[PDB]
RNA sequence: GAUGUCGGCUCAUCACAUCCUGGGGCUGAAGUAGGUCCCAAGGGUAUGGCUGUUCGCCAUUUAAAGUGGUACGCGAGCUGGGUUUAGAACGUCGUGAGACAGUUCGGUCCCUAUCUGCCGUGGGCGCUGGAGAACUGAGGGGGGCUGCUCCUAGUACGAGAGGACCGGAGUGGACGCAUCACUGGUGUUCGGGUUGUCAUGCCAAUGGCACUGCCCGGUAGCUAAAUGCGGAAGAGAUAAGUGCUGAAAGCAUCUAAGCACGAAACUUGCCCCGAGAUGAGUUCUCCCUGACUCCUUGAGAGUCCUGAAGGAACGUUGAAGACGACGACGUUGAUAGGCCGGGUGUGUAAGCGCAGCGAUGCGUUGAGCUAACCGGUACUAAUGAACCGUGAGGCUUAACCU
RNA sequence: GAAAUUCCUUGUCGGGUAAGUUCCGACCUGCACGAAUGGCGUAAUGAUGGCCAGGCUGUCUCCACCCGAGACUCAGUGAAA
RNA sequence: ACACAGGUGGUCAGGUAGAGAAUACCAAGGCGCUUGAGAGAACUCGGGUGAAGGAACUAGGCAAAAUGGUGCCGUAACUUC
RNA sequence: GAGGACCGAACCGACUAAUGUUGAAAAAUUAGCGGAUGACUUGUGGCUGGGGGUGAAAGGCCAAUCAAACCGGGAGAUAGC
């Protein structure tokens, strides 16, 4: 549950450290991002020799959240944070080469198979 | 809304109605009978009728809840030693309700409350 | 294609074998007695009024009775009317029972909704409160302004406001039928429909489909 | 209530082992990717329990690739194809939510000897 | 707010066609003592349904 | 002898010179994508940075981020940043008091609604004997938004680059209605931990007070962030537009006679209200089948007898409710409380025993307690009555039996 | 020195922000600064003015539930413009 | 002007915790504030708690939330030392 | 053991907000706020008088009255309104 001015972890090694979610894509007034959606950001943190840099404005998906996911049997699964995964602003692919921390089979399509494939484990 | 809820507030605060409800109860017990209003006789049958109910087991434990609900050991005992033996082959209904008008001061609507073996 | 009237006993889930929870409202469908066919001669259209369930003797009129006894059938806890299509036929006395869904895929739920009372604006409209601090005088949840000014110099008709809220009709539409257990009377139908637990409901073959 | 009841009494497992907050347990999960179905295992601590008949549930927390999580299970779904409790644990309260605000040796469970 | 005129006697006594009182239907009679009392209340004299049920 | 201001907030309503979505003609319209004009008001129509701003610029969205009217809509609805009192200062002008739609810091926003209006909810009488129900549907209201992906199809078109119409399927955004099975919030009425202190003689156990003392959990209910469902299809009559046949006018011509297509607009279809629809409607069922007197002699008044169907009142009450109202029940009874059993929640009570110098641990013991929940149960309270409501229901004319 | 002073003006350049008519650093084109109706600095101080950040949160997205006191009903008394 | 949440100099100073005449609970002593009874709608007032987010609110973080004790370790620029 | 020193009750104030605005009150209540050995605060009494006083200066205050107090008088001022 994703919003405009939430603070998000990265769960990549693109060299963000702290990205700030500044606009919900895809839909008027759309209030909320969770697993799997694509927001736009702003880095507010980096390490110094990484592939992107403090200020820079890009998108990335929604890998982990608080509020969580449900499943079709009722049961949910939350995680201890919010977490993404930074992605070129116009090819809509990973920045990183790295996945850290689980994922969710929420991004099992084509979109984010990339993803899927490199993180540690998918619940 | 109020949906199911149970319980009457009587325009006083928690702390105010349980200590008044103590005190009700115990006069009860004492006298056998009382006059109060008809709301406040009401909600006290939920009170007195589940003393009488723990006072047909005699036990230190259950003693020591009574006290605990009445916080006066003249209650206690008469409860243990005279109203459970009294009422220990009726399921409930320990008390009754009478009506009886309306108070002067507040044109209140009053009624009477007794044991029903008084 | 005519209804049947239930009760709401509660909802429930069922588990499917692929791991899929299904919410469900239990309707418990007894069988409902035909107690008056109406015809375009005598009344102009055609309908059938039907009963269900139970009532007391000493709580049934002489009147209410009389009705019932024209039709031959005890009494039931009311009287409901359904219109019927061209090709669809009943005697009075009949008894249709929930299998009348077998083969129905949706319905429509007719119920009176939960009371509320007196509802303000935002719960009953879905307005939006002002300032919580930032100088609020008295003013939190109140409606705001309710018209122009001279022109029109007044307030206009349907105008949002508070009042009573819920305790009427609804009905909530294409619900999917879940399950039919004639034997135990029961018509099983996915996600929610309107009123208290032990309320009355009307289920018919979904008019969209 | 009686038609209702019977409708979830239908309906639960008749094999589910007795646990207790505190617990760790390993759940065996279905999973399904493409075709093929397998058994995905979650271990874990038991931080509560919902007894609700058919709508029990218990939430198990684990700490996984450096990043804790936490699922909540609805104890009669055929999702869940197994429990199994792995560990018995020693604590007072029905509900561990404390144990969210520590970790490593501040989040220890001390044993249940009996 | 306040009326920019004054309301008539008339609608004054319009106001007022929802005040009136209305008189208890009926007394009850006590099987026993034959007293008149308030349905479901006690007696004056402490009976009710034909009981001593309170003295004085 | 006072019609409160700019902007914001809340709440809107209309026009159409249409921003999106719908329909069409022309194009210097290959396709995709545009330009321009016509029809069209059903529904929809950004969040932020700066600034008192309206505006504007900028960032990032969207199908789109429309233009105007409504005292530049809306302060007896809110704000009070700006303008526009009294304090103070700068630049500037003036000898000065002072001044400046120059700047700067600070600077009291009253009203208990009589009437109209509007949202809800009752009481009266009426509807022609009375009464209990189920309806018909004149009329009124709600609703009407749209993205993306896939198939058709890498097809038509195109040198390539690129890339469709028509039709079909899936999945979302925003909005709305219902609901509480799930996920949760609340849960001062349930259980536990704990600080200080006062008390119950003391120990042990408990209670009061300290924001529920402070906290940790949590039942029912209410609920959104939770999860079901909705917008339509179809039909009728059309707008712009397109036609067929066709003369006036031997040709031509969509038109003059005649015939056919044509859109989210219109009338329906969907949902709710609805016979005070005084034009007061229909259907089913139930109840009442006495006597006499008087007068100004008639839809007349009065007395005795009678008192129905049913209603109301009173009581026990309700996921019904401001009060009325509405629903359930009243001993031939589960209406409420209690009681019994269960569930749920909390998390192993007290007492006793064992170990330890002791704090404490362990056993008895998943113990004890457990609201609003579930299934039962006449223990308590729902009284025998009394009250209201009557006694076959006008005239005229037809039709029919008589 | 674009200032408690700068009209033009949101001047221009730099910094900070995704985006900054405010803020900070400069430039000098000072409409209309300037030396006891003092000029330029200044540690400490300030219920002083402006700007930024961490923490924090019902301020807000977007409100929900609860506890009390009114509002509502009954009895007594009984105003106002 | 009221049996009015205002104002009014001096003296006395118990217990437990506490630095204390703060504060909490009490003693001696004094009081429940001269309308009450129900109900448990909107809305207003005074409070409690809140999923995910965390200043996006707004003229402005207004209000709220937050910090909060003692001992010890440790503490920058600047400075009139 | 200095100090218009520091933290903080009494005491003296009055920076913010809500309430209240026919008030409980013709300036308050509640939560926060400043000073708190001093250019401090307070009791009793005295002195200054209206173009006059007093003023760490706001045209502030001088009995709920102040760019000239209150009471009585000139007085039926005058009023092309
Ligand atoms: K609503
Ligand atoms: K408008
Ligand atoms: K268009
Ligand atoms: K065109
Ligand atoms: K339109
Ligand atoms: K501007
Ligand atoms: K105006
Ligand atoms: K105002
Ligand atoms: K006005
Ligand atoms: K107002
Ligand atoms: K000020
Ligand atoms: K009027
Ligand atoms: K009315
Ligand atoms: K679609
Ligand atoms: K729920
Ligand atoms: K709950
Ligand atoms: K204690
Ligand atoms: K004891
Ligand atoms: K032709
Ligand atoms: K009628
Ligand atoms: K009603
Ligand atoms: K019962
Ligand atoms: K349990
Ligand atoms: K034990
Ligand atoms: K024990
Ligand atoms: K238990
Ligand atoms: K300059
Ligand atoms: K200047
Ligand atoms: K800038
Ligand atoms: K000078
Ligand atoms: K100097
Ligand atoms: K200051
Ligand atoms: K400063
Ligand atoms: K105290
Ligand atoms: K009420
Ligand atoms: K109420
Ligand atoms: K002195
Ligand atoms: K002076
Ligand atoms: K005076
Ligand atoms: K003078
Ligand atoms: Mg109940
Ligand atoms: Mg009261
Ligand atoms: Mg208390
Ligand atoms: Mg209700
Ligand atoms: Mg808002
Ligand atoms: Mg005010
Ligand atoms: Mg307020
Ligand atoms: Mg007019
Ligand atoms: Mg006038
Ligand atoms: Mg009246
Ligand atoms: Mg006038
Ligand atoms: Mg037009
Ligand atoms: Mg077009
Ligand atoms: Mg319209
Ligand atoms: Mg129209
Ligand atoms: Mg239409
Ligand atoms: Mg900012
Ligand atoms: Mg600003
Ligand atoms: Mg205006
Ligand atoms: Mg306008
Ligand atoms: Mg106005
Ligand atoms: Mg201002
Ligand atoms: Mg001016
Ligand atoms: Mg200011
Ligand atoms: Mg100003
Ligand atoms: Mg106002
Ligand atoms: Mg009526
Ligand atoms: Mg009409
Ligand atoms: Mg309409
Ligand atoms: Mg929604
Ligand atoms: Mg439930
Ligand atoms: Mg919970
Ligand atoms: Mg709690
Ligand atoms: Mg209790
Ligand atoms: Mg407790
Ligand atoms: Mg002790
Ligand atoms: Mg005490
Ligand atoms: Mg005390
Ligand atoms: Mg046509
Ligand atoms: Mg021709
Ligand atoms: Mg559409
Ligand atoms: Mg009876
Ligand atoms: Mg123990
Ligand atoms: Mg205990
Ligand atoms: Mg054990
Ligand atoms: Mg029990
Ligand atoms: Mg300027
Ligand atoms: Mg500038
Ligand atoms: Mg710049
Ligand atoms: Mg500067
Ligand atoms: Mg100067
Ligand atoms: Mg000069
Ligand atoms: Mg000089
Ligand atoms: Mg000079
Ligand atoms: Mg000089
Ligand atoms: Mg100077
Ligand atoms: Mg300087
Ligand atoms: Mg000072
Ligand atoms: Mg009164
Ligand atoms: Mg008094
Ligand atoms: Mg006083
Ligand atoms: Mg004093
Ligand atoms: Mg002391
Ligand atoms: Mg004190
Ligand atoms: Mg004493
Ligand atoms: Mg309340
Ligand atoms: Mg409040
Ligand atoms: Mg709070
Ligand atoms: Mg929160
Ligand atoms: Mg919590
Ligand atoms: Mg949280
Ligand atoms: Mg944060
Ligand atoms: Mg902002
Ligand atoms: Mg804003
Ligand atoms: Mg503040
Ligand atoms: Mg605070
Ligand atoms: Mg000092
Ligand atoms: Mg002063
Ligand atoms: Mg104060
Ligand atoms: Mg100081
Ligand atoms: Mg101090
Ligand atoms: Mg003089
Ligand atoms: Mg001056
Ligand atoms: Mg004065
Ligand atoms: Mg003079
Ligand atoms: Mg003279
Ligand atoms: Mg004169």
């Amino acid at each position: 549950m994703i919003q405009e001015q939430t603070m998000l972890n990265v769960a990549d090694n693109s060299g963000a450290r702290r990205v700030m979610c500044i606009k919900v894509l895809g839909g008027s007034h759309r209030r909320y991002a969770g697993v799997g959606d694509i927001i736009k950001i702003t880095i507010k943190e980096a390490i110094p020799r990484g592939k992107v840099k403090k200020g820079d404005v890009l998108k990335a998906v929604v890998v982990r959240t608080k509020k969580g996911v449900r499943r079709p049997d009722g049961s949910v699964i939350r995680f201890d944070g919010n977490a993404c995964v930074l992605l070129n602003n116009n090819s809509e692919q990973p920045i990183g080469t790295r996945i850290f921390g689980p994922v969710t089979r929420e991004l099992r399509s084509e979109k984010f198979m990339k993803i899927i494939s490199l993180a540690p484990e998918v619940l | 809304m109020r949906h199911r809820k149970s319980g009457r507030q009587l325009n006083r605060n928690s702390s105010h109605r349980q200590a008044m409800f103590r005190n009700m109860a115990g006069s009860l017990v004492r006298h056998e009978i009382i006059k109060t209003t008809l709301p406040k006789a009401k909600e006290l049958r939920r009170v007195v009728e589940p003393l009488i109910t723990l006072a047909k087991t005699d036990s230190v434990a259950n003693r020591r809840l009574a006290f605990a609900r009445t916080r006066d050991n003249e209650i206690v005992a008469k409860l243990f030693n005279e109203l459970g033996p009294r009422f220990a082959s009726r399921a409930g209904g320990y008390t009754r309700i009478l009506k009886c008008g309306f108070r002067a001061g507040d044109n209140a609507p009053m009624a009477y409350i007794e044991l029903v073996d008084r | 294609m005519i209804g049947l009237v239930g009760k709401k006993v509660g909802m429930t889930r069922i588990f499917t074998e692929d791991g899929v929870s299904i919410p469900v409202t239990v309707i418990e469908v007894e069988a409902n007695r035909v107690t008056q066919v109406k015809d375009l001669a005598n009344d102009g259209y055609r309908a059938i009024q039907v009963t269900t369930g139970a009532k007391k003797a000493n709580r049934v009129t002489k009147p209410e009775a009389g009705h019932f006894a024209k039709a031959g059938v005890e009494a039931g806890r009311g009287l409901w009317e359904f219109r019927l299509a061209e090709g669809e036929e009943f005697t009075v006395g009949q008894s249709i029972s929930v299998e009348l869904f077998a083969d129905v895929k949706k319905v429509d739920v007719t119920g009176t909704s939960k009371g509320k009372g007196f509802a303000g604006t935002v719960k009953r409209w879905n307005f939006r409160t002002q300032d919580a601090t930032h100088g609020n005088s008295l003013s939190h949840r109140v409606p705001g302004s309710i018209g122009q000014n001279q022109t029109p110099g007044k307030v206009f008709k349907g105008k949002k406001m508070a009042g009573q809220m819920g305790n009427e009709r609804v009905t909530v539409q294409s619900l999917d039928v879940v399950r039919v257990d004639a034997e135990r009377n029961l018509l099983l139908v996915k996600g929610a429909v309107p009123g208290a637990t032990g309320s009355d409901l009307i289920v018919k073959p979904a008019v969209k489909a | 209530s009686n038609i209702i009841k019977q409708l979830e009494q239908e309906q639960m497992k008749q094999d589910v082992p007795s646990f207790r907050p505190g617990d760790t347990v390993e759940v065996k999960v279905w999973v399904v990717e493409g075709s093929k179905k397998r058994l995905q295992a979650f271990e874990g601590v038991v931080i509560a329990i919902r007894n609700r008949g058919l709508h029990s549930a218990f939430t198990v927390r684990k700490i996984s690739n450096g990043e804790g999580v936490e699922r909540v299970f609805q104890t009669h779904s055929p999702v869940v194809d197994s429990i199994s409790v792995k560990r018995r644990g020693a604590v007072r309260k029905a509900k561990l939510y404390y144990l969210r605000e520590r970790t490593g040796k501040a989040a220890r469970i001390k044993e249940r000897l009996n | 707010a306040v009326q920019q005129n004054k309301p008539t006697r008339s609608k004054r006594g319009m106001r007022r066609s929802h005040d009136a009182l209305t008189a208890v239907t009926s007394l009850s009679v006590d099987k026993t003592s034959g007293e008149k009392h308030l349905r479901h209340h006690i007696t004056a004299d402490g009976y009710y349904r034909g009981r001593k049920v309170i003295a004085k």
